[PDB]
């Protein structure tokens, strides 16, 4: 609790500054501190939390993929180079897992349980699915299955709520469906499920665009284009 | 080529 | 000395991996560990050290400039927002200063004193000038003058050696002259000195290109173009 | 616009 002495509002202010400065590790630390104040988060604050951690873990994931590729090449008439590639991949991996565990911990203590509105609850459950998905990307042990199931379960709970409580064009509903489709294709070895989910999501959103303002239209169509990009890649 | 997930903004 | 238990060669190996993964903080930590083994550094190793720290401090400098601009705007009919902008600028600033101090410390204990070849000594003195320059960018206190003088002194010693011992096209000699010209323009309020140094350096290099191989030509002309870019900006 | 210093490569 290094942020325990800082006002909630000052933490949020500094998170916004950190975002402007592209200091995402600081941003994440400020937002962790804000969460640990124990109050629920507004929509803007939820997005600050998400942006911060997604940028941190995104950098870690990219680094992990670089190192994993080098390691795989080392294991092909490749000359023995000793333990260093594996050691350093493991270092990065452990740090990535630590960040995922930190986010999951915030969600479990106590963001999800206090989230009663569909917008908040879906947002947090989507986050939960995403960070388990990131853990699944690097998992190989006796627990890859359990990690995959944890991701699936979170995504599924989010989906069920989103379908009941949000319009098909809601950006969080769309983003959830996008990420769950990625889970199906990339993690769960279920490309047909991925394709179906992306197609159904896109089509139901298309049919609801007429209800939207110009600005909401822009928000929804941005994510719809991502669904389309994946469908184009996958088919 | 990797699938696209949600943007971070 | 967190790296004290790791082999020198493993540190260098992992620095190269970190570079590939764009993990510059790790790269810098590995290279600090390598320096602290107490052996002199090869040319490739010197460049790993430089790349690592330059990338770390470069990110800090960019963040500092963002925050400083926000702070300056706050101090213009600007609404009072409290201490947070200043606090966070100061946080980043302190971290930047710490990285500069770490590099300077490596140079002082004991890279420079052990560097007898012109190539190594000039390289380290250029580094010394550069990190004092970075300290000068954020200095405002009773010591901005002394910091500026420390940068100047390091650059000048490097210049004197480079002129005696290296050809006018040597990339380190060119890079030193480039950075010292930036010091003159941006730090020392001496644009005419900057312009003169850049022009003389460019012209003397131009006149020596004929002595070079295709590959050395490419190395020298890359830095010469930077001198030209500054001359175009400055005149 | 800022002056150009040495590249980092
Ligand atoms: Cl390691
Ligand atoms: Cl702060
Ligand atoms: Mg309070
Ligand atoms: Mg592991
Ligand atoms: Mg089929
Ligand atoms: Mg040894
Ligand atoms: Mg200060
Ligand atoms: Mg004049």
């Amino acid at each position: 609790g290094a942020m325990g002495s800082m006002e909630r509002a000052s933490l949020i202010q500094k998170a916004k500054l950190a975002e402007q400065a592209e200091r995402y590790e600081d941003m994440a630390a400020f937002m962790k501190g804000a969460v640990e104040k124990g109050e629920e988060l507004s929509c803007e604050e939820r997005n600050l939390l998400s942006v911060a951690y997604k940028n941190v873990v995104g950098g870690q994931r990219a680094a992990w993929r670089v190192l994993s590729s080098i390691e795989q090449k080392s294991n092909e008439g490749s000359e023995e180079k000793g333990p260093e590639v594996r050691e350093y991949r493991e270092k990065v991996e452990t740090e990535l897992q630590g960040v995922c565990d930190t986010v999951l911990g915030l969600l479990d203590s106590h963001l999800i349980k206090e989230a009663g509105d569909a917008e908040s609850r879906v947002f947090y459950l989507k986050m939960k699915g995403d960070y388990y998905r990131y853990l699944a990307e690097v998992a190989t042990g006796d627990d890859k299955k359990r990690i995959i199931d944890s991701a699936r379960s979170a995504y599924q709970e989010a989906m069920d709520i989103s379908k009941k409580e949000m319009p098909p064009t809601n950006p969080i509903r769309l983003g959830l469906a996008l990420n769950f489709s990625v889970f199906h294709y990339e993690i769960a070895n279920s490309p047909e499920e991925a394709i179906s989910l992306a197609k159904t999501t896109f089509d139901e959103a298309m049919a609801d665009l007429h209800t939207l303002s110009e600005d909401s239209y822009k928000d929804s169509t941005l994510i719809m284009q991502l669904l389309r990009d994946n469908l184009t890649l996958w088919t | 080529q990797r699938s696209t997930s949600t943007p971070n903004v």
